[PDB]
């Protein structure tokens, strides 16, 4: 019968891996680096386009960074049409929680819920799993400013700074070396920036190849606003750093 | 229909 | 939950010494309209059973239909279904009995009054009568809706008993069946002149008896009755 | 079931419930308990169809404890009420509604404030200083709008309610076999063993 | 029907009659409405005939399995709310059931739970099931305390369904007594109400308005 | 729907994706649990190749399923949380069929009965975790730690650990931990608790978590600091 | 080789590998005999134990009060083919107040084998059976394979070593068909039979199962000290 | 036992000369009680305003909905709903419910965010949509609020004029009507400001 | 690879051998079958010291009338001890009579073979249900997951199970005591045993009419291990 | 619109001896005011020494003796052949009942045969499976006129000894299976008497030991 032709997506190794966990995030490492750091007053999430071309419309395009609801964002690392499946579950799960409590649902229930139907994909049903990471940035009541981050396995860790996609290693290190508890949205702006420059595998880091959003409590007093920055936007603020 |  | 439309009235049937005989008439009824006159009501299945059915005429054919497809089927991989492995009475009769009850318990009832009459394999006659409910019995006469009221009576003057039935010939029991179709043609408002009868005999088998008539009526005396009294 | 009231005043919400159990010509019970603490600090009152009262406030009782071990965190007054809404608005479509109505004391930890909702049968929520359910609100409600004051203290609400239960003890056709009462403010809940 | 069951400091009193009626046919009168769950449970019956013996004897058969299960005797609440929950999935299908869920466990003591067949569970004191229900509160109301003696709330009991027994039309037959303890229940006998009521109105001097 | 038979026997009488589960358990970081005369310890390991964490958000590696248990693991992170949400629902359905809150035992056979279940159904591979459950039953002070692993057995430990490492801090349980005479105190049962796990672990930072299970819902997680002064107690009595 | 990985692939020489493997645990079974006279039909069967301190695998199983079978190889297939005889047999008594004809049986077992063989994911009966039976018309024998193939015959035996007894009711054709109106003979007649098939072992008391159905005999077993009689 | 007049409630909403406005009553009841007055019926998503009367926990269950719905309308499209876009909306999810309807009588209000054209329409309670150059009204006391907007209404006024006429049609009609009014507010609705005015009525 | 419910050429089940030698894996239990009574014992076999031996459960209750033992992948127990009990509760309830142990053990038997491509395996597990009934009295019965169950007067399964089945051959005759019994249980388990019989690594348990299914304490058991030994220095 | 039932009238006793139990009915069958059969039998030999009858709508009657008949077929099959006690049945014939308690065999079930220890048993059922054991129960339509008649001459209730001032009741004892054959004839003849439904014909299956035994006796025809 079919069984002839059964790849076996949800089982071990003899060493106790999965299989398509591990040559999923494979996948994920040859991705776009996207860089997501925390600050006491906002969240930063940079993240570089892969290879573009010239003849690429870069205003009315969006690759990297989306919204989830007004107080949640993410960062995208893998395939983009994996993450769009994942992206409209949580933007309907969110408005679930809304609807149900007449509150805006927390930052890690949102993440739990998204990194459950990643583990079912690795468990039962026979189906490849998806082939994305997620840095996710958001704003809630109860723990304020946070970052976290999944991967394909469905597991997912809290972070102060953490980069996802190609040159993680090289990118972790300088986040490791620079970072600093008490510091600000624009000082994070400028590690953020400075790291992907580094790390890059393109010769220089520009305006068209890279999208930038932060979020800050920087709206009319103890409220939350959501930028996802625009081209000429991205361009003045890596002038203002002086990279270009 | 007995009853108690 | 059904209500019959087109209608047969009265089935009557009774036990003689050799064998068995039933009668119904030719008509299918349209509430008060006589609409129908060339309805056979009487079935045969093989050579050794009749089934005779009253009620909605529209589950009557359709009855017609499963002992047809009955008869087909147990031909199948049956060598012997012309001789020691062919239909009986008491086979045909479980069959509908088990549909009948099992669709009345469904709310949805074939409605109808049956009544199936046969000699058995080994010589014993078989009469027995089914309804729309499930309910069955025997009896040495049985008949349905009028015929139950007006048939009976006449018939258990002759067998009366299960003593009686060896006493009783077939031109002694037919006379009485025929006596009480011209009873039934007095008295029953949806009942018609025209009937068809079946006997089946242990010796001589399946007789058919197609456009038969109700005769030697008595009407005469109606001339001398005038008024309503006075 | 019958009698169930609820005053929010200054730092405090205060559930008052009857205790008869009535079927048919015989009462069954005169200390009967018509509530359930969802949470620390939020409690709820409930009367309606025999059966459904229980089975309701029981399983509301569940998922809200539920959520509190998965989080770790006590959901708002506000939040609770709304899920106590969403599942009545759920239920009045089914095949066979609850015919539960609710009330819902809570003292809002985040916000320092004292919050009641009345929600009846078919998903109907209201916040309110003063609530009632069934044939009580016809005799409390112009009492209460008369005596009723936004800063007055728990023992003010007391006497307050107290006046309540008299006018309803005096008026009403059926022995409700008094009330219990309980208090819901930023300590958590309590009962007042003598009313 | 008329059955009762109150807790007192000696325990749990069972009490019952033994009739059961279609219309104002009386077609038994020796009809046991209790129910043996197991050794140290009862359960009482009233309303349908059929919906309170069928599903108590399974009430019995799912005690078994909690204690195969969980190496360990059930208790009278968790045994109470099987039954509860079972009949409220049928609510609304026209079961009908007055039941009383009694027995005597070490970590819940004396307990008695009253189930009915539109979903109510209460624990309480005292409960009166039946058509003569009333006539049997009256009599255990104005005559109980706490205190009684194993042997005198013996007698409150088959009193109380005595006093039913004789003005309900719908009640009678016999007295079945239990008494509930720890180590289980135990059984105190059939008392035939055609001797009995004589016996109890020559001995107490009650029972007036009958012709003597 | 997928059928497709995962978890089968071999030749030699294995089935070999239960066993390549447990070497998932072996991989994941070390868990210990250590029960005294009037409380339950659970110690666990954090690695530390990862820094710019937020331990403030970061799923702890103990979860309560009750107020009264709770549960620590090995293996696929991922994996635990649908065991710990399943345990938690029952825990509340138990609650309200019974009327009364789980026994340790009981919240253990029906996670351990959930683990055996992934390894005889269609379409579906067994969980990469082991679990150590512990708690104290209702009304009840006498201390309670289960064990549970993938292929669904479990069993009550007196001292346990599992995870990678979990050989050498076995051992050290194995001769440290008198059977006769348990950890009398609070700080006896966790100082033995953060000694095991100081043969395996590197640096007493923040690589270490325990938490302490009391009689009567009565359950807290240490801080940094108050780990931090076991780690210093203990380096000082060893330099002898 | 290639081909026998599943009951839906043919071998290039159109064989079905996984029915003959099938076929396979039937000669590995203990040996059964069936045999009929004209008003008689006649099971025996060797029953086979695990070691002296186990009881002996019951081989024969009853049907109706007219039909029944012995059974050779894997014993629980046996019991879910002869609990789907019980229940036809029982369908036709409640339907039809008829009697199952023992040919309708053989046609109903065949159609259910064969549709084990022609799917993915199943998997043939691993069983052989032998059923006796008398309805209308007389007494009958019939042998069943798991290819689906039913047969009707005077006499057969199946399991190991089952040729010795076939061969010799090949040779007893013309003497036991005609024993009408006698029980015992027919009996030992089988008996005799199934001692062709025996090798360093013999015919003891809890090791031998007979069963007969006949004109004015109901199906019924015999066990223990009931078969005394025949060694 | 009528799901449309258990509560009681209007709502009532009028066009003017580059302006809209949209009014509701406050009282909330059980048929003769009345059991709050502070139960506004108005709701907005972005810049277009929804008004529903009838039965108060449909009123709930459906503003939670289009909240619902206008998120993830934003989300996917990246700019506001507007009111003529709403409207077909509101229209789609009450005739999902044909069969089982809300017991309800929406009523969107708002001005087009691009041509700047005043909007407003109304619906029954299964999603017939009636659009209107003039006003929309609905709820209990829906005869009263049609003959006192027939006769008080006039074209292209002034959002300080229209102010008057949708408060005088409201609280008039609310006077007639036992189960309308304790209390009314009035949306006034330019193309980038909007100003809510609570009135003072009649408390019986 | 191949179909789960596949035949090898010799005519037997892949999947079902392969079972049985998970089942030979397993730690010894042994049962022996008398007149007065069934006694069923096991090998406990803790995996570390630091396990709480009182805590394997490999010896369990059916019913009042019934009791089991089990060797092999004992997780697998679980689901097939639920159904025993279920089965024997509910012909109670259908039937007010206890249910006869051999229509218990092929109520258990019918699970086995529904597993294919139903369960995804076999059961790794083999069963002694021993129990009581009034029709043939003191039963033994060794339940295996190829759906096949033989009636045993006595039977070891496990890993230590040929040498001490040869063992049961010699020993066993049909006027055995119960006492007897108990001692030859206890005998033969540390014969096979690779650690030291004692009361905490064994455990026994039997089944009487009088007082239905009985684990034995580990008092109990340590005073006939005690009485074991004493017997056998005495000639 | 369709009414399912329909009463077929009738009506059976059952009395239970020390070692045998008697299970008695008429053969009557009708529908409204006429007769379907004078001689339609409704008690049966159901095996294992029980006899049975289900009393009310003869085609509900039929089909749960039907399926009784094959409840006992199947519990051989599945139990060894083992003999299934007059208890086992009763409570079998419960959950047969009770299987329809939404839709109910219009029905009053009898059966009667011995107890394990060999002592005569009668059990009655109501139509949605409430039951009990009696040593006495009439069933079916002249159900209300033979039972009072049955509790003065079976278990001899309102009787008492002479001269003793109604202190001391008659003594109850079992009675032979010649006085309770009695006891059944006069019940039927005194029911043909007083009920319409009832007549024809009366048919007593007696159980013992040794076997169902049967014996027939003329009624009044009409
Ligand atoms: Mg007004
Ligand atoms: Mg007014
Ligand atoms: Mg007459």
């Amino acid at each position: 019968g079919s069984r002839r032709y059964d790849s076996r997506t949800t089982i071990f190794s003899p060493e106790g891996r999965l299989y398509q966990v591990e040559y999923a995030l494979e996948s994920i490492s040859h991705a776009g680096t996207a860089i997501g750091i925390m600050a006491s007053d906002g969240i930063v999430l940079a993240a570089e386009r892969k290879v573009t071309s010239t003849l690429l419309e870069q205003d009315t395009s969006t690759e990297k960074l989306y919204k989830l609801n007004d107080k949640i964002a993410v960062a995208v690392a893998g395939l983009t049409a994996d993450a769009e499946i994942l992206i409209n579950t949580a933007r309907i799960h969110a408005q679930n929680y809304l609807k149900t409590y007449n509150e805006d649902i927390p930052v890690e229930i949102l993440v739990r819920r998204l990194s459950d139907i990643k583990q079912g994909y690795t468990q039962h049903g026979g189906l490849r799993p998806f082939g994305v990471s997620f840095i996710y940035a958001g704003y809630d009541d109860r723990y304020g400013y946070q970052l976290y981050t999944s991967n394909p396995s469905g597991n997912y860790t809290g972070w102060k700074a953490i980069s996802v996609g190609a040159n993680t290693s090289a990118a972790q290190t300088l986040l490791q070396m620079d970072y600093k508890d008490d510091m600000k949205v624009d000082d994070a702006i400028e590690l953020a920036l400075k790291t992907l420059s580094k790390t890059t595998d393109s010769s220089a880091l520009t305006y068209d190849r890279l999208e930038f959003a932060t979020i800050r409590k920087g709206a009319n007093d103890g409220e939350v606003y959501q930028k996802i920055f625009k081209p000429q936007e991205i361009k003045d603020i890596l002038v203002k750093t002086g990279i270009t | 229909a007995p009853l108690x | 939950t059904q209500q019959p439309i087109v209608t047969g009235t009265s089935v009557i049937s009774m036990k003689y010494d050799n064998g068995v005989i039933i009668a119904a008439d030719n008509l299918g009824s349209y509430g008060s309209l006589l609409r129908f006159n060339g309805v056979e009501r009487l079935i045969p299945v093989g050579d050794n059973t009749v089934v005779g059915i009253s009620g909605d005429i529209s589950d009557m054919q359709h009855i017609e239909r499963l002992l047809k497809d009955l008869v087909t089927e147990n031909a199948y991989d049956n060598p012997l279904a012309d001789a020691e492995e062919a239909l009986e009475p008491s086979y045909i009769f479980e069959y509908l009995a088990t549909v009948m009850y099992q669709r009345r318990s469904k709310m949805n009832p074939l409605w109808n009054a049956i009544i199936v009459a046969g000699v058995q394999s080994n010589g014993d006659q078989f009469l027995r009568y089914v309804n729309l409910l499930g309910v069955t019995y025997s009896s040495p006469t049985l008949a349905t809706g009028f015929g139950a009221h007006m048939a009976n009576p006449l018939l258990r003057k002759v067998v009366d008993r299960e003593s009686d039935i060896p006493k009783t010939t077939v031109q002694v029991a037919e006379e009485a069946i025929v006596n009480a179709m011209r009873v039934l043609y007095y008295r029953d408002a949806r009942s018609s002149r025209n009937f068809s009868l079946a006997i089946i005999d242990k010796n001589t088998g399946l007789t058919f008896k197609k456009n038969l008539q109700v005769e030697n009526m008595k009407w005469d005396f109606a001339k001398d009755i005038k008024g309503y009294g006075t | 079931m019958d009698i169930i009231l609820g005053i929010r005043v200054q730092d405090s919400v205060i559930l008052a419930s009857s205790k008869a159990v009535t079927r048919g010509i015989s009462v069954l019970k005169d200390s009967d308990d018509k509530t359930r603490q969802l949470s620390p600090h939020t409690l709820m009152s409930f009367a309606g169809e025999a059966g459904d009262t229980v089975q309701f406030a029981e399983y509301i009782q569940a998922n809200i404890q539920l959520y509190s071990i998965r989080e770790d965190y006590e959901l708002s007054p506000q939040a609770v009420s709304s899920f106590v809404r969403q599942e009545l608005a759920k239920s009045i479509r089914s095949r066979r509604p609850y015919q539960v109505n609710v009330l819902i004391g809570g003292y809002d930890k985040k916000k320092n404030k004292p919050e009641l909702y009345q929600i009846d049968y078919l998903g109907t929520k209201v916040e309110l200083p003063y609530g009632a359910h069934g044939y009580s609100g016809f005799y409390t409600f112009s009492l209460l709008d008369h005596h009723y004051r936004p800063d007055m203290t728990t023992e003010e609400g007391l006497d307050l309610l107290k006046l309540c239960v008299q006018e309803l003890e005096k008026r009403m056709p059926m022995d409700f076999k008094g009330v219990i009462v309980k208090i819901v403010d930023k300590d958590g809940i309590r009962q007042v063993d003598d009313f | 029907t008329t059955t009762l069951a109150f807790r007192f400091q000696g325990g749990i009193i069972v009490a019952v009659d033994s009739r059961a009626t279609a219309g104002n046919w009386v077609a038994s009168q020796t009809v046991k409405k209790v129910i043996e769950i197991n050794p140290f449970l009862l359960g009482t019956m009233a309303g349908g005939a059929a919906d309170c013996q069928f599903w108590e004897t399974w009430l019995g058969s799912q005690c078994r399995l909690h204690e195969l299960r969980e190496k360990e005797r059930i208790s009278v609440a968790a045994a109470s709310k099987i039954l509860s929950n079972l009949v409220y999935q049928y609510k609304g299908a026209g079961l009908s059931m007055g039941t009383m869920i009694c027995g005597y466990t070490r970590k819940e003591g004396p307990t008695i739970y009253y189930v009915d067949s539109d979903g109510t569970r209460l624990k309480g004191d005292i409960f009166c099931v039946g058509s003569g229900q009333t006539f049997a509160y009256g009599v255990l109301d104005s005559n109980y305390k706490w205190d009684l003696s194993v042997e005198d709330a013996l007698y409150l009991g088959k009193r109380s369904i005595l006093a039913a027994a004789h003005r309900d039309a719908y009640s009678g037959g016999s007295v079945n007594l239990y008494h509930v303890t720890e180590d289980g229940w135990i059984y105190h006998g059939n008392h035939d109400v055609g001797e009995l009521f004589w016996k109890v109105k020559e001995e107490e001097g009650s029972f007036n308005n009958v012709i003597g | 729907g997928y059928d497709r038979a995962l978890s089968i026997f071999s030749p030699d009488g294995h089935i070999f994706q239960v066993e390549y589960a447990l070497e998932a358990v072996k991989r994941g970081t070390c868990a210990v649990g250590v029960k005294g005369k009037n409380c339950v310890v659970l110690g666990c390991e954090r690695r530390s190749t990862l820094k710019l964490q937020d331990t403030r958000i970061t799923p702890s590696k103990v979860s309560k399923i009750d107020s009264h248990v709770v549960l620590s693991f090995s293996g696929l992170n991922a994996d635990s949380r649908i065991l710990i949400e399943k345990a938690r629902v029952e825990a509340q359905s138990h609650r309200l069929t019974l009327e009364d809150p789980v026994t340790v035992e009981y919240l253990t056979r029906y996670v351990a009965g959930v683990q055996q279940r992934y390894t005889q159904s269609g379409g579906v591979r067994p969980f990469g975790v082991s679990t150590l459950i512990a708690g104290f039953d209702p009304r009840d002070d006498e201390p309670k730690l289960y064990q549970t692993e993938p292929s669904g057995i479990y069993s009550s430990w007196s001292a346990q650990t599992i995870g990678r490492n979990s050989k050498t801090v076995r051992e050290f349980l194995e001769k440290n931990y008198d059977r006769k005479e348990p950890p009398a105190t609070v700080e006896e049962c966790v100082k033995l608790t953060v000694r095991s796990l100081l043969e395996v672990v590197q640096t007493g930072a923040k690589n270490i978590e325990i938490t302490v299970v009391k009689p009567d819902s009565d359950i807290v997680a240490l801080s940094s600091e108050e780990i931090n002064q076991y780690v210093t107690q203990i380096e000082q009595e060893k330099q002898e | 080789n290639n081909y026998d990985g599943d009951t839906v692939t043919f071998s290039p020489t159109g064989r079905l590998f996984q029915v003959e493997y099938a076929l396979e645990a039937i000669k590995q079974g203990s040996v059964t005999v069936g045999l009929r006279s004209n008003t008689h039909a006649v099971l025996v069967a060797l029953k086979r134990n695990a070691d002296e301190l186990s009881s002996y695998q019951k081989k024969i199983i009853k049907c109706d009060e007219h039909m029944g079978l012995s059974l050779a190889g894997l014993a629980p297939d046996a019991r879910v083919l002869s609990n789907y005889l019980r229940q036809q047999c029982n369908y036709s008594s409640l339907v039809f107040n008829r009697k199952l004809a023992v040919e309708r049986a053989g046609h109903l077992l065949c159609d259910k084998a064969q549709k084990n063989t022609q799917s993915y994911g199943g998997r043939p009966y691993g069983v052989g059976l032998l059923i006796i039976g008398y309805d209308k018309s007389g007494a009958h024998l019939l042998e069943f394979q798991p290819s689906g193939n039913v047969t009707e015959l005077y006499g057969t035996a199946i399991g190991a070593r089952s040729q010795g007894a076939k061969t010799y009711l090949e040779r007893t054709l013309d003497t036991f068909i005609k024993i009408d109106g006698n029980p015992d003979e027919l009996i030992k007649a089988g008996v005799e039979a199934i001692s062709q098939s025996l090798r360093d072992e013999s015919l003891t008391v809890d090791n031998l199962s007979i069963a007969i159905v006949g004109k004015d005999t109901p199906f019924t077993i015999y066990d223990g000290e009931a078969v005394a009689k025949y060694i | 036992s009528d799901p449309s007049s258990i509560n009681g409630g209007i709502v009532v909403a009028m066009t003017g000369k580059d302006c809209v406005a949209i009014a509701c009553d406050l009282r909330l009841g059980s048929q003769s009680l009345g059991v709050s007055n502070k139960f506004e019926k108005i709701f907005h998503y972005g810049h277009v305003f929804l008004g529903i009367t009838g039965l108060a926990t449909d009123v709930t269950t459906l503003n939670e909905m289009f909240r619902y719905k206008t998120n993830l309308y934003k989300l996917k499209e990246e700019r506001a709903i507007e009111p003529e876009t709403f409207t077909q909306l509101v229209s789609s999810s009450l005739y999902e419910r044909r069969f089982g309807p809300y017991f309800v009588g929406p009523v969107v209000a708002g001005i087009n965010s691009k041509s700047g054209k005043p909007f407003i329409a109304g619906f029954d309670l299964i999603g017939c949509i009636d659009e209107a150059k003039d006003f929309i009204v609905s709820g209990t006391a829906s005869d009263q609020l049609f003959g006192m907007c027939e006769s008080l209404y006039e074209p292209n006024l002034e959002p300080e004029d229209l102010f008057e006429t949708i408060s005088q049609a409201l609280l008039n009609a609310a006077d007639r009507d036992a189960l309308s009014g304790w209390g009314a507010v009035v949306y006034i609705i330019k193309k980038d400001e909007v100003v809510k005015r609570y009135l003072k009525m009649r408390q019986d | 690879d191949r179909g789960v419910s596949t035949f090898s050429p010799e005519g037997r089940l892949f999947q079902v051998e392969y079972s049985l030698e998970a089942i030979k894996l397993g730690s010894t239990a042994i049962g022996i079958a008398t007149k007065e009574g069934v006694v069923l014992g096991v090998e406990k076999r803790a995996t570390s010291p630091l396990l709480e031996s009182d805590s394997i459960e490999k010896i369990v209750e059916i019913d009042r009338h019934i009791g089991c033992a089990m060797s092999g992948l004992t997780a697998d127990a679980r689901s097939m001890i639920e159904h025993a009990r279920t089965a024997a509760v509910t012909h109670n309830l259908y039937y007010d009579e206890d249910i006869n142990v051999e229509s218990l053990t092929q109520s258990v038997c019918d699970l086995a073979l529904r597993f294919g491509e139903l369960m995804s395996r076999p059961f790794g597990v083999a069963l002694l249900i021993a129990g009581h009934d009034a029709d043939d009295g003191y039963q033994l019965f060794h339940a295996e997951p190829s759906g096949t169950f033989y009636r045993y007067n006595a039977k070891a399964i496990g890993s230590g199970s040929e040498g001490a089945q040869a063992e049961l051959l010699n020993e066993w005759h049909s006027s055995l005591t119960l006492k007897e019994a108990e001692l030859l249980v206890l005998k033969i388990l540390k014969q096979v045993m690779e650690e030291k019989l004692d009361e905490n690594n064994a455990q026994l348990s039997c089944i009487t009419k009088q007082d239905g299914f009985k684990i034995y304490d580990n008092e109990k058991t340590a005073e006939l291990i005690k009485e074991l030994k004493e017997k056998e220095a005495a000639e | 619109q369709f009414n399912p039932y329909g009463d077929n009238g009738g009506t059976i006793l059952g009395i239970a001896g020390e070692d045998f139990a008697v299970l008695a009915g008429d053969t009557r069958n009708i529908t409204d005011y006429s007769i379907n059969s004078r001689y339609e039998p409704k008690v049966f030999d159901c095996g294992d020494n029980i006899v049975m009858s289900a009393n009310g709508f003869a085609a509900d009657g039929d089909a749960l003796v039907k399926r009784f008949k094959n409840s006992v077929k199947w519990y051989h099959f599945d139990h060894n052949d083992k003999k299934l006690s007059i208890n086992s049945a009763a409570r079998n014939i419960q959950h047969l009942l009770y299987g329809k308690r939404f839709f109910p065999y219009y029905v009053h079930t009898i059966i009667a045969g011995l107890d394990e220890d060999g002592k005569g048993a009668v059990y009655s059922f109501d139509p949605v499976g409430s039951y009990e054991r009696e040593q006495c129960r009439a069933g079916g339509a002249a159900a209300s006129l033979i039972m009072p008649f049955l509790d003065n001459q079976v278990n001899f209730k309102n009787q008492y000894e002479p001269g003793t001032n109604g202190k001391v009741k008659k003594p109850l004892k079992y009675l032979s299976v010649e006085e309770v054959i009695k006891l059944v004839r006069d019940s039927f003849t005194s029911a043909t008497e007083r009920h319409i439904q009832v007549g024809d014909g009366l048919e007593i299956l007696i159980v013992t030991k040794d076997g169902v035994r049967k014996e027939f006796y003329e009624l009044k025809r009409d």
